[PDB]
RNA sequence: GGCGGGCCUGAGGCGGCGGGGGCGACGGGCGGAACUUAAGCAUAUCAGUACGCCCCGGAGGAGAAACCAACCGGGAUUCCCC
RNA sequence: AGGGCCCCGCCCGAGAGGGUGCAAGCCCCGUACGGCGAGUAGCGCUGCUUGAGCGUGCAGCGCGAAGGGAGGCGCGGCCCUUCCAAGGCUAAAUACGCCCCGGGACCGAUAGCGGACCAAGUAGCGCGAGCGAACGGUGAAAA
RNA sequence: CCACGCGCCGCGGCGAGCCCGAGGGAGCCCCCGCGGCGGAGCGAGCGCGAGACGCCCCGGGCCCGCCAUGCCCCUGCGGGCG
RNA sequence: ACAGCGUCGCGAGGGCCGCACCCGGCGCUGGCGCGACGUGAUUUCUGCCCAGUGCCACGACCGUCACCGUGAAGCGAUCCGC
């Protein structure tokens, strides 16, 4: 047999993201730990791939010269000429960011740093916005709901942007057809045509081919399953669409 | 057999020729008030006080290596904890 | 097929590759004229020196041959001293000295003191015309030979009381003495487990 | 250093365990073959043949602590059954000749004399190897080192003629057991296995 | 001697004989083609030294 | 607080002096097959072989006993005969 | 064209050979002949190896001595015989190509090296790693 | 075809012997030259250890071991004789 | 193949692949996301069955099932246990 499709991705030759021609990537300073930075937004622009606008920010140098740039997913409402404030003092509207502990409770919250100065981690996809709930002062933890409804606990250090990221509705679109996911896919990476498994001849994937193409056993496969192995739903709780 | 019989063997007259250095015990003393014990030793010499010399011959013989070697460990070891 | 007996041979390992195992003799002729050369050339090194040097003369290893004696590396400080030399000096008269060998007997210092003491008395020692003249020794110093055995005429009856009537039994006697008293052992212990 | 070598003997000594526990700390934060000023033990660095001469340097290599795992790709030995082994083997040489092989190669214009043991940690060794430098006059012109500049005496620990090496190759073993691997172990089979066609048979 | 050649047998259905066959299609490494290895080959292991008592 | 003086770890640069690569052999250290043989085939066998890799030298390796033996004993190594 | 025959001789410490226009000791070159000892040993558990078998040598990890090793059946107790591991050096006798020299009861141009040829690892062929041929003779003199 | 084991058969030398072993000899086809193998078996081993006959062959008879058995004994789980 | 339709894993101290190791891809990504699967635009729908075989449990520990550890023993290997 021969190593399946999900075995070659690893190596990233063909099956590397498509980064070209990419706005960038999208700090907590003395000066915005003790107060607040204010910024304006250049403009907001287009990324490759990424569903959602990003924006470019400039901040004075607080290092001593010039005015650096940043790339921000932008949350819905900015402006360009917006006066973005970020730090502990920055007053509650959309595009601030702020200590998620600073955030009154049920505030949108979009691109949380998982711990304190990450500089960017959860919810930072088109229209996906994270929901402040509850505050522990004790081990100063604020409980937010991640956009997948699991809620996690993050420190109330960790900062987060207003208001819930743009491109709301992206998905709500048929695309209708198959040249417009080609052309999505293009910007991303090489997955798409998806040949299915049960097309291809026994030698290349496990689901493999006979007298009359099937799955053979039990699509489920263990979640302790060799690399070649996990070609089915894996670890599935529960199969078939119920209620 | 490894030997060939002979009932008189001994034609020929035959040879009659076949130590610590204690400076070192010295040197030895001064290390081990500078040192100490070592921790598989202090725990066979509160095995000796506590708990017979059996199991103080088989955790020696496992912690050392052969018998012989810790039959010896047991020695140097039993005065610490008869002594006090 | 028949009846062969087995064959012991061992079947032919890197006969065309890797390690060259052939070896053929074809330089046999060309070898012992090579090493003759060689042996001139250190000869005329030294004319009046002895290419070769005493060795002791050692009893063969093992029961088989422990009877005869043959040369061996050299001779034990013990066996020095009956020629009064220490080791350096040996080397400088030509013998070599086995500083590890140890006599294991009496009768081991004798014979070897008697050859040390003959290589001193044959040796002449120089430090013109006579070295010139000198003649060195060719071969191995007094090669060991053993003698040829002998009969020795004794007399019967002084003979007989050395050996018990009935040889067999008292060789067989000390021959099984281990096992038959094992045997004791065994026996007592299993009347001492009843009565 | 009578009272040095007992000193070290105990080892798991709470003194010498302090000593340790900095040490295998600080070579871990530093890099992998570092020269060392001094030969960090002085007492094992004679004992092996350490003089305080221009030409004598004292490098110390650090070495994975591990089991060997085989270069058979994707893990797969496409052999007979027998050989199919790719993560249990182990080395074949001990870890104090990989530090002095590793040595030699990082430095090749010195020559590599013996190694001592200076430290160890879970996870890796720290052999401390004592090199001499073959060409500086004053080891040139003395007479108990002039050995190490002989030409044949290159590269020491590459053909295993160190201790480790002797180790190794079973080299100090002595006597029975080891007849068969003396002249070397290649050689030992070849004299054994050879049809001497004698000429005059 | 004939074995400082590369042939490997061309295989039925070529028409050609089956014999170790240079790239060029020239007989190679045969006890009977040109320049190719002797059947058995003269050796030096022959004892050419008989033995007389 | 700062600022020199040694000791000690570490930097740059110069001077001299070495290293590298080449040999279809022999010699050392490695990593290491499989066809083959077992009338099949898994241990075995080919074979501590090819091949890969790194090393010297005119030789190389080895070598002065933590040796053999059990005797009316030998006594570093290597090679030969058996 | 004799280096052919036929009569006769000469030299040999040289009658090995090669050349010369036919078979040459004596036609030429030659040849014989001269001269100037501690993270160790051990032990346990695995792998690797050996003929070494309750283990030949090795290694990983754990654990780690002091009088300690060996004696080819293990394990304890008692002796004996023999040696000092965990550091090094050291000629000799041994091996072997390229390279040069001699001899072959060797092959004599489909043979013998792939390659006896004024230009063979060449002409060529293959992207490449690589593969790899064929081809000697006029005569005493080009007359 | 050639080497190398092994089984026979013929022949040559020598015969309770026999042997160009490796080597060494101003030595190469000449001299000198050890193991080996045979001369005794049998038993797993401790061990024990062959004679009585005959052209030859074949059989018979006994003798040596290994395996039981009886008896007698001396230097005794040992020796002898059946 | 496809648009659509479902199923499934996953909150990054994480999923899933590369990979002798050193460690790389998705990821210049973050659940309107990355992957793994089926089915194959719409219109209309999608019955019943968890026996078996798969899978899943901040579903427990019933029994069985290792190395270490630890008990009892034996001089000591070792063995019985827990």
């Amino acid at each position: 047999g021969r190593r399946i499709r999900v075995q070659r991705k690893g190596a990233g030759s063909v099956f590397r993201a498509h980064v070209a021609r990419r706005l960038g990537a999208a700090a907590n300073d003395f000066a915005e730990r003790t107060g607040s930075v204010r910024g304006v937004v250049k403009a907001i622009l287009h990324d490759r791939g990424r569903g959602a606008p990003l924006a470019r920010v400039q901040f004075p140098n607080m290092r001593g010269e010039g005015r650096v740039n940043e790339l921000f997913i932008a949350p819905e409402g900015m402006y360009t000429g917006q006066e973005v404030f970020s730090g502990n003092k920055a007053t509650l509207h959309i595009g601030n960011i702020l200590p998620v502990g600073n955030i009154p409770e049920g505030t949108y919250v979009c691109n949380v740093e998982e711990k304190p100065m990450d500089r960017g981690c959860l919810a930072r996809a088109s229209g996906t916005y994270c929901l402040v709930v509850a505050h522990n002062m004790e081990t100063n933890k604020t409980r937010i709901r991640l956009p997948s409804g699991q809620k996690k606990l993050i420190s109330s250090k960790a900062r987060a942007m207003i208001g819930l990221v743009a491109g709301g509705g992206r998905t709500d679109k048929p695309l209708l057809k198959a040249g417009n996911a080609y052309h999505k896919y293009k910007a991303k990476r090489n997955c798409w045509p998806v040949v299915r498994g049960v097309a291809m001849n026994p030698v290349d994937h496990p689901h493999g081919g006979g007298n009359h193409q099937h799955i053979g056993v039990s699509s489920c496969v263990p979640r302790n399953a060799v690399p070649g192995q996990k070609v089915g739903l894996i670890a599935a709780r529960r199969t078939g669409c119920s209620g | 057999p490894g030997k060939v019989f002979n009932l008189k063997k001994g034609g020929a007259v035959v040879r009659i020729v076949r130590k610590t250095k204690p400076h070192q015990e010295f040197v030895k003393s001064i290390i081990q008030e500078c040192t100490g014990m070592a921790p598989y030793e202090m725990h066979i010499i509160e095995l000796l006080r506590m708990n017979k010399d059996r199991h103080a011959l088989r955790y020696a013989k496992k912690r050392l290596g052969n018998i012989k070697r810790a039959k010896a460990k047991r020695d140097q070891l039993s005065v610490y904890a008869r002594n006090i | 097929g028949r009846n062969v007996a087995f064959s012991n041979m061992r079947r032919y390992k890197c006969t065309n590759k890797g390690p060259n195992l052939i070896k053929n003799w074809f330089n046999q002729p060309a070898r012992k004229i090579r090493r003759r050369q060689t042996r001139l050339q250190k000869a005329k090194a030294i004319f009046p020196c002895p290419l070769q040097k005493l060795r002791p003369s050692v009893t063969r290893c093992s029961q088989k041959f422990n009877l005869t004696q043959r040369i061996g590396r050299g001779f034990t400080l013990r066996e020095l001293q009956g020629v009064g030399l220490s080791a350096g000096k040996a080397r400088q008269i030509g013998i070599a000295v086995d500083p590890r060998r140890k006599n294991k007997s009496e009768e081991s210092v004798a014979r070897n003191v008697a050859r040390l003491k003959e290589y001193l008395s044959k040796v002449t020692i120089f430090s013109p015309e006579e070295i010139q003249q000198a003649i060195q020794h060719q071969g191995v110093v007094m090669p060991v030979v053993n003698p040829k055995p002998v009969i020795t005429t004794g007399s019967i009856a002084e003979a007989k009381k050395e050996v018990p009537e009935n040889l067999f039994m008292y060789l067989r006697n000390a021959r099984t003495a281990r096992n038959r008293a094992r045997l004791a052992k065994r026996d007592a212990e299993r009347e001492a487990a009843a009565k | 250093y009578k009272y040095v070598q007992e000193l070290w003997r105990k080892k798991q000594s709470e003194a010498l365990h302090y000593l340790f526990r900095l040490r295998t700390w600080e070579y871990r934060q530093l890099n992998a073959i570092k020269r060392c000023s001094h030969p960090t033990r002085p007492e094992k660095a004679r004992r092996l043949g350490y003089k305080a001469k221009r030409g004598y340097v004292v490098y110390r290599v650090r070495v994975r602590r591990g089991g060997r795992k085989r270069q058979c790709v994707h893990g797969i030995s496409y052999g007979k059954p027998r050989n199919i082994g790719i993560v249990g083997l182990k080395p074949s040489r001990s870890l104090r000749a990989l530090a002095e092989q590793k040595v030699g190669r990082r430095l090749p214009s010195l020559r590599v004399l013996n190694s001592y043991w200076v430290a160890q940690d879970g996870s890796y060794k720290w052999y401390e190897v004592i090199l001499i430098d073959p060409f500086h006059p004053w080891i040139r012109n003395d007479p108990k080192i002039n050995w190490i500049c002989n030409p044949v005496m290159k590269r020491r620990e590459c053909r295993g003629l160190t201790s480790a090496g002797r180790k190794a190759r079973g080299l100090h073993n002595k006597g029975i057991g080891a007849m068969k691997l003396r002249p070397s172990k290649r050689a030992a089979w070849k004299r054994n296995h050879t049809r001497s066609l004698r000429r005059y048979r | 001697a004939g074995v400082q050649c590369t042939a490997h047998s061309w295989g039925p259905g070529r028409a050609v004989a089956r014999l170790p066959r240079k790239h060029g299609g020239i007989g190679a490494y045969a006890n009977f083609a040109r320049g190719g290895h002797m059947a058995h080959p003269t050796t030096v292991i022959r004892r050419w030294c008989r033995k007389v008592n």
